[PDB]
RNA sequence: AAACUUUCAACAACGGAUCUCUUGGUUCUCGCAUCGAUGAAGAACGCAGCGAAAUGCGAUACGUAAUGUGAAUUGCAGAAUUCCGUGAAUCAUCGAAUCUUUGAACGCACAUUGCGCCCCUUGGUAUUCCAGGGGGCAUGCCUGUUUGAGCGUCAUUU
RNA sequence: UAUCUAGCGAAACCACAGCCAAGGGAACGGGCUUGGCAGAAUCAGCGGGGAAAGAAGACCCUGUUGAGCUUGACUCUAGUU
RNA sequence: GUGGAGGUCAGUGACGAAGCCUAGACCGUAAGGUCGGGUCGAACGGCCUCUAGUGCAGAUCUUGGUGGUAGUAGCAAAUAUUCAAAUGAGAACUUUGAAGACUGAAGUGGGGAAAGGUUCCACGUCAACAGCAGUUGGACGUGGGUUAGUCGAUCCUAAGAGAUGGGGAAGCUCCGUUUCAAAGGCCUGAUUUUAUGCAGGCCACCAUCGAAAGGGAAUCCGGUUAAGAUUCCGGAACCUGGA
RNA sequence: UCGAAUUUGGGUAUAGGGGCGAAAGACUAAUCGAACCAUCUAGUAGCUGGUUCCUGCCGAAGUUUCCCUCAGGAUAGCAGA
RNA sequence: AUUGGCGAGAGACCGAUAGCGAACAAGUACAGUGAUGGAAAGAUGAAAAGAACUUUGAAAAGAGAGUGAAAAAGUACGUGA
RNA sequence: UUGACCUCAAAUCAGGUAGGAGUACCCGCUGAACUUAAGCAUAUCAAUAAGCGGAGGAAAAGAAACCAACCGGGAUUGCCU
């Protein structure tokens, strides 16, 4: 918006850090199901709803 | 039988015992068979494997294979030995996973608890 | 009762008189202990109270006003509510089905 | 491997107190030289071993607290122990043990008796 | 909804009753439980019989008054005809009834002898000193049955 | 469970919707959205005769 | 023009996060939140609303505290330290 | 006649039914009572050498202490006579702690990481001002303490 | 634009499909009967037909189905006297 | 005939169970059963009996998938692109240049509010996305970026919201915001932390929230980054609070 | 139509039998002659549609009477066992 | 009494469109302003031994080779209508 | 003047305590309607669902201002009747 609040920059440096694909060494771990980040966003196609 | 009451011939919560059984759990699940000398001089039977004890394969496709124990692997309830390896197709040495109840244990690693081991499960340490 | 104890929360509702009356309003003076005295917790006839299962007891009926309220008497007249009238109700309408069918 | 609290717990207030400042300081410099390190997981065991410091510091400082409020009325609700909300305000068992002079007249003349049936 | 010469029948189901519906499948289960609680009960009180002594008493209605059964207990008259105090009798394994009243001879003289045999039977271990050995008779009732007059 | 195929808000959107009488899931952009429910017929749904 | 042309205008705020349950829930004028009642002393949950119970309850989130009761009640609510130095 | 159309088979596709399994569910039974102002449930944010979740945790941050087992963890790196040991482990147990911002949330407030006040202490010439640190400051109610108020009322004192 | 080509690439609809005349038939047939006839594969138009498609007809009727509204229909009721 | 159960065939089976395919045979009027071949890899049948969530072609059935239509309709508003070179495997689309143009300053420009949240910028890269294409990208992967005493928020009040006291309400809570309240917040002097007193004294005030467009302490120029500037640097100021 | 019964931003207030309406039963988040969400609820339906293997044997009724009954029931009849 | 919590044991129950919505990073992704709604998604192999290396192609990938009992098991992974 | 007493205050006084969560069961309050009556209004659904307040491992009730009419029983609760 920016002159936001502080609590959504917060917010959104959560999902900064959060928006990134799966690490390529967890595919590799022992019993693994996780194929790839489901819960990966993306500004183009989810918004995050504040 | 099953008189006590207290644990369960379920399948299920027996496979979820096993499966989701600690490090601690998963020691004791790992013990492997002592030799025909090794229970002529301990008096025991089987015991839980440690990291140098000189093995033997006794079942599978590596039988009449000695070897020593490189690190055991209680994450898929296997242990790791020397020697007894897979040549890989790029020249590499991948180490054979082996169940340790397939395994004979032909020398052990005496530590003092390994020791004090002893005497509980009733040996005579010769 | 039910004000009063909401009032004073941290206090159990003994007991409640009539004192006075006009056209608007009907007074009560309601006795209140303090279950966290000394004085109640200790000499043991009154040292019930501060037990957990009657704290907010006006709000459940439990006082005499409420006994009256719920029509818990022993008779013929109160069939309905002997025991509370909902676990009358509950006794009465379940369908009690057994292992080997009557 | 890093501080034991075994070993830790032999020491004063000033020398732990300077090994905590010191061990943050080791830790700091780990910490630059993490940014030119593509690996350093000499950090743990730096950052585990400050946290046994200050938990042997929280207890001897909780025990000297014990020693100087030992023995009287009112501890500290943080120093005192913490069952259960319920438990706090239930009964004690001295005070659920009371009973009135009355009720300990009728049980000492008339105890609950021991009699058997010789069929 | 009314076909045929069949009887009328009285069903009472148009409530929610399929939300109070109990089954017993405890049955065995509670069973079980009783027996384990007579069995720990007995265990704690060792060696009392479990239950208290019941009079024998007439029952009420002209329907049943035929046979006499088991009442809560005693009265004040037939405890002091037996010499005994009452607070006394609720100690030593008798149940002592102060509501129920004496109105009838042989139901009196029948209560007062069945006390007169429980005193006779039974003995009261010392408060101090070494207990005696003796074995614990489990059932009260099965040791006194009530006869009819 | 007899709250199994009830655990569920479907109602029926009737006809003039060129679809099938049957409660559809409500809301939207779920794949569960539309979907039928509350019947024996529906994935999801509750058997007939619930056995008690 | 009550469908597309209108969703345009659709760039204020209803709701905004709240301070309890941290949903984009808390009217800004209304100054509540629509899902739990904040700031109100009761955390708003219905029994119409069995889902909405499931998703609050207790053992959605980390049980901070709760998740140790019960290992604090098998064990008998003790103090101290197990004493026996080593083997 | 070929192409095309139709049918069938073989093989290959599309798709994921059938079969086989099953760390899951459902139902029944048994046992127990165990949240919170000593701060609960919930939420937000952070914490791993390389993690986005899940799980765990809280600036002591995939945890610390204590106890037990006794030699691992592991996908890789790194460390590993820490290994005949007060001693590893993504181990179990758990009785001592820490426990960010919150939240019944409790200084006031909150679409704000806002505005305050008091005590002790350090620094800037400092009782006032500005900072740093620590500890507090909600409301209702009970009991007691202290200071009070009322010609409500009593005694005494010219 | 449509047309042709390169690339990308749906939907509506669809029992099976698809030439008519007359007959009968649920009284307006693509199929049945009797005749006419009928030769692969198509392209662009076109609006006669497919009682073309778009919606369990909105008009009408039935329901011992509602709802909105009205009133000197029945029975109540807040308010007020 | 199907799922499951109690018996039995000391039944079958990794020398291949169940499944599935079979214009390949046999039996039964049929429901179906049996066999051979192929695939497959771990359990499954016959008979007697019991039990049921037991047999599907339809429900504008449910879920999932696939067709004909069909390489079809369509990719036709916003006047418009062309040539060469470079990169590259590949250029209608990338980059640069040369032209031609367009928006024509109530612009297709430069800024911002709400909103968005990292899309900004660099490097690598084109599996998917961009209605075609792609070497390009608001895509993918890894990183880097947002610096304020002066700009805003913070402070003030508006329309209003909202506790307290108090009054309703079985209650969730409702009214009310100065009301039928004992509603404090500063002045001081014993000696420059100084009486926690008669004292150089009082409005009878009423919490608080509410505007990034209203009111309002005080910052301008130049340079600077791949991406920050009234924020950084250099210079030049100004306000508040304090000593 | 374009200087005001003007337009518009932001804050604010009014919430469902309620609001608001220069009044169209209009609008109240693509929903309006009573919004949306969840529950009671799997509401009810004399009405529509569907109702899953084979073979054998037997095999109808659309009519009496009554019913706010005429799209349905009961009863008698026909039919099976 | 107990469809919540903790722990335990069972089943003529269900077997991945079933059984709880959820066997899997499930009240999760996602949708709605909001109350709320709410999925899909299990299985290579005994063990990654997850195809070193040669060749064509820019690369993806193919063809050989090779692992493995089997690649009619290649992570688009049991069987494969 | 000084001491009380009574009542009402205040304090970041000393020590305490209540809130909220969960809610399967329990104790109350409040409280419908669909439904059925082949319509529908009493009735039914139902002294139920929703709402609200309050507890515990159980809760409630509980030692008669009881039942009875008997040769009388004898707190409460629960089950078969």
């Amino acid at each position: 918006a920016a002159q936001k609040s502080f609590r959504i920059k917060q917010k959104m440096a959560k999902a900064k850090k959060q928006n990134r694909p799966l690490p390529q060494w967890i595919r590799l771990r022992t019993n693994n199901t996780i194929r790839y980040n489901a819960k990966r966003r993306n500004w183009r196609r989810t918004k995050m709803n504040i | 039988a099953k008189q006590s009451l207290d644990v369960s011939s379920d399948r299920r919560k027996a496979r979820k015992a096993y499966f989701t059984a600690p490090s601690s759990q998963r020691r004791v699940l790992l013990s492997a068979p002592l030799s025909k000398e090794l229970r002529a001089q301990y008096g025991i039977k089987a015991l839980p494997i440690r990291r140098d004890d000189e093995v033997l394969v006794v079942r599978g496709s590596k039988k009449g294979q000695e070897g020593k124990i490189s690190s055991v692997y209680r994450l898929k309830f296997a242990v790791q030995v020397d020697k007894v390896t897979k040549e890989k197709v790029n020249g590499a040495s991948v180490p054979i996973n082996l169940h340790p109840s397939k395994l004979v244990i032909t020398k052990l690693h005496l530590d003092k608890d390994r020791k004090a081991l002893i005497q509980r499960k009733g040996g005579k340490l010769e | 009762e039910e004000r009063v104890g909401r009032r004073a929360a941290n206090l159990r509702v003994l007991n409640s008189y009539w004192v006075n009356q006009d056209s608007t309003y009907k007074y009560f003076e309601v006795i209140l202990v303090d279950p966290q005295h000394k004085a109640i917790r200790r000499d043991a006839r009154y040292n019930w109270i501060c037990d957990p299962v009657h704290k907010h007891r006006e709000a459940r009926g439990l006082t005499a006003t409420g006994k009256k309220s719920r029509g818990i008497n022993k008779g013929h007249k109160f069939n309905n509510t002997k025991a509370g009238r909902r676990k009358t109700w509950k006794r009465q309408n379940t369908l009690s089905l057994w292992r080997y069918r009557k | 491997a890093g501080v034991k609290a075994y070993e830790l717990r032999t020491k004063s207030k000033e020398q732990l107190a300077s090994q905590l400042v010191d061990l943050k300081k080791e830790l700091a410099e780990l910490k630059v030289q993490k940014l030119s390190r593509p690996s350093l997981p000499k950090i743990k065991t730096v950052r585990k071993s400050i946290a046994c410091v200050l938990t042997v510091i929280n207890e001897q400082q909780r025990e000297a607290v014990r020693q100087l409020y030992k023995g009287k009325k009112y501890q500290p609700k943080d120093l005192r122990a913490k069952k259960t909300r319920a438990l706090r305000r239930a009964l004690t068992k001295f005070e659920a043990s009371q009973v009135t002079e009355k009720q300990r007249k009728k049980q000492i003349a008339f105890p609950q008796r021991k009699y058997a049936i010789k069929a | 909804a009314i076909s045929k010469n069949l009887p009328i029948l009285k069903n009472h189901f148009r409530k929610h009753w399929q939300e109070r519906v109990k089954v017993h499948f405890d049955q065995a289960g509670k069973k079980v439980s009783r027996r384990n609680a007579r069995a720990t009960r007995a265990a704690k009180i060792a060696p009392r019989p479990l239950d208290l002594l019941r009079p024998v008493v007439r029952a009420p209605t002209v329907k049943y008054n035929r046979k006499v059964r088991a009442g809560r207990g005693f009265t004040l008259a037939e405890v002091k005809a037996a010499g005994l105090t009452a607070a006394y009798a609720r100690t030593i394994g008798i149940a002592v009834d102060h509501r129920r009243q004496n109105r009838n001879q042989e139901i009196f003289d029948a209560n007062v002898q069945r006390l007169k045999e429980y005193q006779s039977k039974i003995i009261v271990f010392p408060r101090n000193g070494k207990a005696p050995e003796a074995e614990q008779v489990l059932s009260a009732a099965a040791t006194f049955p009530i006869a009819q007059p | 469970s007899e709250k199994a195929g009830h655990q569920t808000s479907a109602e029926s959107w009737g006809t003039g919707r060129a679809v099938a009488r049957i409660p559809r899931v409500g809301g939207g952009g779920t794949g569960r959205s539309g979907q039928g429910a509350f019947g024996n017929m529906c994935r999801g749904g509750r058997m007939f005769a619930p056995t008690k | 023009g009550k469908g597309t042309p209108s969703f345009g205008k659709r760039h204020n705020k209803s709701h905004t996060l709240c301070n309890r349950c941290g949903r984009r829930s808390f009217h800004v004028q209304k100054k509540t939140c629509s899902s739990c009642g904040y700031p109100a002393a009761k955390t708003r949950s219905y029994n119409w609303g069995a889902k909405a119970k499931r998703r609050h309850t207790t053992g959605t989130g980390r049980m901070r505290y709760l998740k140790h009761v019960s290992r604090r009640f098998k064990n008998g609510f003790q103090t101290g330290s197990a004493s026996k130095a080593s083997a």
